[PDB]
């Protein structure tokens, strides 16, 4: 059995990281003491379970997971946490003085004085993992520490553990959220920098998850707590074949295989369905046939953008709960007509397809109803493209004037960092381009 | 202008 | 229409459907900058505090 | 109080719709790339359409259809026509046409398949060789301007020639029929009552083929290439009015009824085709475009379909009239302030 | 960044000093005597930003008050919270500085500046974390504009990665007719775009207008034009005082309202405006906090924004509202007025929102833009100024303690240089 750890790194980090293995936790039915009474390999199991938990003597289930925060106050929360029996002290990682939203302080100045610190807090979970398979990175484009320490972070792992694999969640900017104006240029710093040590990213739009919690959950102002457990839906469709016994995406080398022909276009867009509110009592049941058409609806896409005017170059659809593959492949033939698909001429033009019999597990006392079935669409479309070129209209706007500039030079970085990787995202917009329109 | 706390 | 490798198990089953076919740096190297950084900010407060000596 | 844009200027109408909205009071300018906007009357090319609804509170409007240039390039056309079963390649209202890449996809040649068959003709067959540059040739003989084609490096199509078109008289003279449609962010497909014949000036002969000006019926060959104008129709404009009762006083029938039901099936054939493919429906932006179609009839008052105009210019004439319609249809019933249209 | 450091010199520093600490003692239930007695936790959760915790669990401000002669520090000793202070931190000297910036930097200051700066490593290695400094000074008397500006530069010297914020009280003919105060204010501002992150710009000439036009006094007082002040002061750091997500440290607030590292002197706008007479019964809804508080007649600093372009903006909200509704009427005025926001700084309006109001209202909003058409308050200076510098007027007073005049030509010389500059982006 290969074991994966999840890195959780910054505010965005930490708090996704508690959606998620709270959401784990009541989906492999393990209590906030770490107890589980499905569970019967004590103290040790090469169950697929165990590839997120190690075992303890005493019958504990420890998150395979370390914790990170330039910042001490959130991993706090974590510490008294609900679930705070689950994980142990050295698991939990914490400084002092923040990263102040700036890229280079994150990276450079407090970056250099805690890199050791973590990577021998990873190694502790290296030295415990029979044949580690890789790891699980969660952060924010926008943070300090998020995009800061992470760029710091991921030059190390492609080093201490080379070949081993790393997959990345994170969170692009939104202003209805946002709370720096520089988050655009510590989002491509950090993309450029992340670049070739990340073998597949997933990037969540927090405009999109927000939108999607104003429409179908019928909330006026969507705290954090209402984007993070919708956020966790969406990961637990990634990761439960990593958890659970599957044929699809058993080990993170079958994401890269999967979804990433090309190396650097390593973005597949998510789509989810159904998001349905708690407060309706009486939801209609969505048959599989009209979920499975809702994931070419932009309005239930992490990032919103048009697959339409794209082209594909893979595509996954990860079923949970009631799916029985007759009622797929029958929607999968409607789709093909009433819906623009053009894959790239070099790739079959397909659809690669998973079933999970054990249904979504929704959070008791959330904002989302226990559905029967759900699916997660992962397409690697090149509309997705459209989300870097909001970002670096943004960037640009704001490096004509060198505006903000001053604070990360300050921090040691060069001016003429911010033009490699600016330069360096123009080439990602261009191949994103050569690959998916007509000449 | 003559202006006490 | 063609299904393919249809991988089954008690806790889910998968497939494949075609439709159509076709048609790195170094670890001291990192650390070269990190303390190129640590200079060149060393640098601009070893002059604001010469401009302070003033 | 709303918020526009723009950043097409060459563009003959969006000046006067532009003109329009702010003799409300109601519609403030910004600068041309002012991101918090709420209608974009976008340019003509490399417009920007991933950067729309990303704004929070701002509903975003845009005067083009993302897609839409499928339908109006000349290659994309065809390729849509015999591509898409709702259009089967044996389409009745669409010539017979081969999307052609020079020496420099190819359907070059199925095309001269065409041709040999009609080597058994005696049906007479001409074709063209009309380019996206404003610059065109025909003949019978084909190999003449494959030449032409592989010379320039722009990609070209082929199409045949309609040799017995409607004659107006007095003249014997060609024309040809241009359509303005609207289709707002519900897709409510509009058509404008008003339309025009671009006529052409001379008599319609068989005889000469080179740069002949009776063959072609375009304002810029009219004017330029031609000391007729205005003798029987000044602009060589016949609006609808006068074509309605020529139609009458000669061959006894009407506009709506000969030619006019043809002109609104293509219309709701091609747009509806498109539909699922650029519609902005679920979309976080709407859009909302202006077509200009040009049909020929012939003869037997069969209606054909030639080009679709993505950006098309008005009669001077019908300015006031439709560039009125158009903020009325698709501008503020998206933005509301405090008929002269058809829908199919 | 966890705890700050307070300092306040001179007559205006101290008595303004004094209201600000009356103030959010009240909001966070601090008592005089400095022991707890309040509803809320939200009171306590980040009470240690501003005050030290003692033996009894009393609360301790975390305060400096420095003054040349012992008149208003007797006074707010004996003030309503004058026991609260730290005893020891009362640090004064006899001689006076007779509004004179050169007696306050460089003769009489100077002789006290040490003891000073003793009191200030006290409180610094206390901390766990410390973030920086707010002073509380007029930019135009002596103690708290010379001493104040020497103090700064020399508490840059030992904590330069630190943050150095500032309540400056820019002067006014309008309420004081000492002469010599453009001389004292023009010797500061080179001072503070060299040697601050974050100025907050508090203006005498503002705040008397407020006072006798909206607020209808016809003998405005300085416990008037205090009340104002407490009330930004209030708002300002309200972000920094309570549980929040934005702007709520200082290096933060700096790196979100300063593009540059000179143009960081911040215009406050404060609704609804209060007089401690006024009834305010009826609470204001949404719309009027934020239709006021873009209004010139609510900025604290006599600057017409729509003179200049919004580099960036900082909007805080108290008190129980629909948090739906803020951000739809602070989108409203983003889109109605966008071409006073430059363009080429995306989303540079940023809003919080705290749920406990200021005391006294449900309903508060306050206002922090780093508006360019600040430049109009250090012209309005710049020529009060020249009109004397010219004639070399008064200068005798400054030479007389050391100054030369070239001293004055640089200060004259790099506040021009600031004017400039706030204008070279306005037009961008
Ligand atoms: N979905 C989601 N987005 C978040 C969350 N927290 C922060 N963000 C977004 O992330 C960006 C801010 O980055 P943070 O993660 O908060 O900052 P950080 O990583 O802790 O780094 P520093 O705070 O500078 O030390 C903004 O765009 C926020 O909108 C969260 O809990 N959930
Ligand atoms: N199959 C056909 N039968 C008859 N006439 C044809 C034809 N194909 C092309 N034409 C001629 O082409 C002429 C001009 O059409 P064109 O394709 O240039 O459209 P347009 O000028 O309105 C816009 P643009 O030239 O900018 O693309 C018409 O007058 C028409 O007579
Ligand atoms: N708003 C306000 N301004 C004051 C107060 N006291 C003095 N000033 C202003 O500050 C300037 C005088 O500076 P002052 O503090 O008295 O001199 P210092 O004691 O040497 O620092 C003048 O512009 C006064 O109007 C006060 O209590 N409130
Ligand atoms: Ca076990
Ligand atoms: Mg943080
Ligand atoms: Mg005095
Ligand atoms: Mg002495």
């Amino acid at each position: 059995m290969r074991e994966c750890i999840s890195i959780h790194v910054g505010q965005a980090g930490v708090q996704i990281g508690n959606a998620c293995w709270e959401l784990y936790c009541l989906e492999h039915g393990i209590q906030p003491d770490g107890q589980m009474p499905s569970d019967k390999t004590i103290g040790g199991g090469d169950d697929s379970f165990n590839t997120f938990f190690s075992e303890t003597g005493a019958g504990k289930h420890v998150p395979r997971a370390v914790f990170v925060d330039l910042e001490p106050t959130v991993i706090d929360e974590v510490r008294t946490g609900t679930y705070r029996q689950l994980f142990h002290p050295e698991q939990l990682i914490t400084g002092k003085e923040d990263a102040a939203n700036n890229y280079a302080r994150g990276h450079y100045t407090i970056g250099k004085e805690i890199i050791d610190l973590v990577l021998d807090r990873i190694r502790k979970l290296a030295d415990q993992c029979t044949g580690l398979q890789g790891f699980l990175v969660f952060h924010s484009f926008g943070g300090g520490t998020g995009s800061g320490f992470t760029s710091l972070l991921m030059e190390r792992l492609s080093v201490d553990y080379g070949k081993k694999s790393k997959l990345e969640f994170s969170i692009y900017p939104a202003p209805q959220v946002s709370t720096a104006v520089v988050e655009p240029y510590n989002s491509i710093l950090t993309t450029h920098t992340t670049l070739e040590h990340s073998d597949c990213a997933f990037m969540v739009d927090n405009e999109a998850i927000y939108d999607i919690c104003r429409r179908n959950l019928d909330i006026e102002r969507p705290t954090y707590t209402n984007l993070n457990r919708l956020i966790s839906q969406i990961v637990s469709s990634i990761t439960a074949s990593l958890r659970f016994d599957g044929a699809l995406n058993v080990d993170l080398t079958e994401f890269q295989t999967n979804l990433v022909p090309y190396p650097r276009i390593h973005f597949p867009l998510a789509t989810y369905a159904p998001v349905i509110s708690a407060e309706k009592a009486y939801h209609e049941q969505l048959s599989v046939a009209e979920i499975t058409n809702a994931c070419f609806e932009p309005a239930n896409q992490m990032v919103k953008c048009d697959p339409r005017h794209g082209k594909y170059m893979a595509c996954c659809l990860l079923y949970r709960g009631d799916v029985v593959p007759k009622d797929v492949n029958a929607a999968i033939a409607t789709i093909k007509t009433k819906r623009s698909i053009q894959f790239v001429d070099w790739c079959p033009t397909g659809f690669k397809v998973g079933i999970n019999y054990q249904p979504p597990t929704v959070v008791p006392g959330g904002d989302l109803a226990k559905v029967q079935r759900a699916v997660c669409m992962l397409s690697n479309t090149t509309a997705i493209a459209e989300a870097w070129a909001r970002l670096d209209h943004k960037f640009d706007l704001m490096y004509a004037k060198r505006a903000f500039v001053h604070w990360y030079v300050g921090e040691g970085m060069e001016e003429g960092e911010f033009s490699e990787a600016r330069e360096d995202m123009a080439a990602l917009e261009k191949d994103y381009e050569e690959v998916g329109v007509d000449s | 202008v003559v202006x006490x706390f | 229409m063609e299904v393919i490798e249809l991988n089954k198990c008690t806790s889910g089953q998968s497939f494949e459907v075609i439709l159509k076919p076709p048609s790195d740096p170094s670890l001291e190297e990192i650390q070269k900058k990190l303390e190129a950084a640590e200079e060149r900010r060393k640098y601009q407060e070893a002059e604001l505090l010469k401009h302070l000596a003033e | 109080m709303y918020t526009f844009v723009v950043r097409d200027e060459n563009s003959s109408v969006y000046a006067e719709v532009s003109r329009l909205l702010l003799a409300t009071g109601q519609w403030k300018r910004l600068r041309k790339d002012n991101p918090r906007f709420n209608l974009m009357l976008g340019e003509r090319n490399r417009l920007p359409f991933g950067r729309l609804g990303h704004e929070p509170g701002l509903v975003q409007l845009v005067n083009y259809y993302r897609g839409a240039d499928k339908l109006c390039r000349k290659a994309s056309l065809v390729k849509l026509i015999k591509t898409s079963p709702e259009l089967s390649e044996s389409c009745t209202w669409f010539p017979e046409s081969y999307v052609i890449y020079p020496t420099n996809t190819d359907e070059r040649e199925v095309f001269l398949a065409a041709y040999n068959r009609r080597r058994e003709g005696r049906e007479g067959n001409v074709w063209i060789a009309k380019s996206s540059a404003g610059a065109i040739l025909i003949s019978s003989e084909a190999s003449e301007l494959l030449d032409f084609i592989d010379e320039q490096g722009q990609v070209h199509v082929i199409q045949k020639y309609l040799e017995k078109p409607l004659l107006l008289e007095p003249g014997h003279r060609k024309f040809d029929i241009r359509s303005w449609v609207l289709v707002d962010h519900l897709y409510n497909i509009y058509l404008y009552r008003e339309g025009v014949l671009r006529t052409s000036s001379e008599p319609y002969n068989s005889a000469n083929f080179q740069d002949k000006t009776c063959h072609l019926t375009n304002h810029c060959i009219q004017k330029e290439y031609s000391k007729n104008y205005g003798r029987y129709e000044e602009g060589n404009e016949m609006f609808f009015e006068e074509f309605n009762q020529y139609l009458m006083d000669a061959l006894n029938t009407t506009l709506e009824n000969s030619i006019l039901l043809q002109i609104k099936h293509i219309i709701r054939s091609c747009l509806m085709c498109i539909e699922p493919a650029i519609s902005t429906k679920h979309l976080h932006y709407q859009s909302f475009q202006l077509f200009g179609f040009d049909f020929m009839v012939d003869e037997e008052l069969k209606v054909w379909l030639i080009e679709v105009n993505g950006a098309p210019a008005c009669a001077q004439k019908l300015y006031a009239e439709l560039c009125q319609g158009i903020v009325d249809v698709a501008i503020s019933s998206v933005f509301p302030l405090a008929s002269i249209f058809i829908k199919l | 960044m966890r705890e700050i450091v307070h300092i306040q010199a001179g007559q205006c520093g101290n008595q303004i000093g004094a209201k600000f600490w009356e103030v959010i003692s009240d909001e966070h239930g601090i008592d005089p005597t400095g022991s707890y007695h309040g509803d809320s936790d939200l009171q306590l959760e980040r009470i240690n930003v501003y005050y030290n915790e003692a033996t009894g669990n009393k609360y301790v401000p975390r305060a400096i008050l420095v003054d040349l002669e012992p008149g208003t520090m007797d006074s707010v000793r004996s003030g309503p919270f004058g026991q609260i202070f730290r005893p020891d931190n009362f640090v004064f000297g006899q001689s006076g500085a007779g509004n004179n910036w050169a007696k306050g930097h460089y003769t009489e200051g100077a002789e006290l500046v040490d003891s000073v700066l003793d009191v200030v490593r006290k409180e610094s290695e206390s901390c766990d974390c410390l973030q920086g400094f707010q002073l509380t000074h007029s930019l135009g008397g002596g103690t708290g504009s010379g001493m104040g500006t020497l103090l700064i530069s020399k508490i840059r010297e030992e904590y330069p990665d630190r943050i150095m914020n500032t309540f400056s009280v820019m002067p006014s003919p309008k309420v004081s007719d000492t002469v010599v105060e453009p001389y004292n204010a023009t010797l500061s501002v080179h001072q503070l775009v060299e040697n601050t992150d974050e100025t907050y710009c508090i203006d005498n000439e503002a705040l008397y207008d407020i006072c006798f036009r909206t607020l209808k006094l016809t003998t405005p007082t300085y416990g008037d034009l205090n009340h104002l002040v407490s009330a930004t002061m209030s708002g300002v750091t309200t972000c920094l005082r309570f549980p929040g997500q934005l702007n709520a440290d200082l290096r933060k607030l700096a790196v979100n309202m300063v593009p540059f590292p000179r143009l960081h002197f911040f215009m406050p706008g404060f609704a609804p405006l209060t007089s401690r007479g006024s009834q305010q019964y009826r609470a204001l809804t949404v719309p009027e906090l934020t239709q006021q508080m873009f209004d010139s007649k609510n900025m604290m600093a006599a600057c017409d924004p729509r003179h200049g372009r919004y580099l960036t903006v900082a909007a805080i909200f108290r008190g129980r509202m629909s948090m739906k509704e803020v951000d739809e009427q602070m989108l409203n005025v983003q889109n109605k007025n966008s071409s006073y926001f430059v363009e080429w700084i995306p989303n540079n309006v940023k809003t919080a929102v705290c749920d406990i109001p200021p005391r006294g209202l449900k309903m508060s909003a306050t206002f922090i833009g780093n508006s360019t058409a600040i430049q109009e308050l250090f012209k309005r200076i710049s020529e009060q100024f020249t009109a004397m510098f010219r004639r070399k007027a008064f200068l005798h007073w400054y030479t007389g303690e050391g100054m030369d005049e070239m001293e004055f030509t640089e200060a004259e010389s790099n506040m021009n240089d600031l004017v400039s500059e706030y204008q070279q982006y306005q037009d961008a």
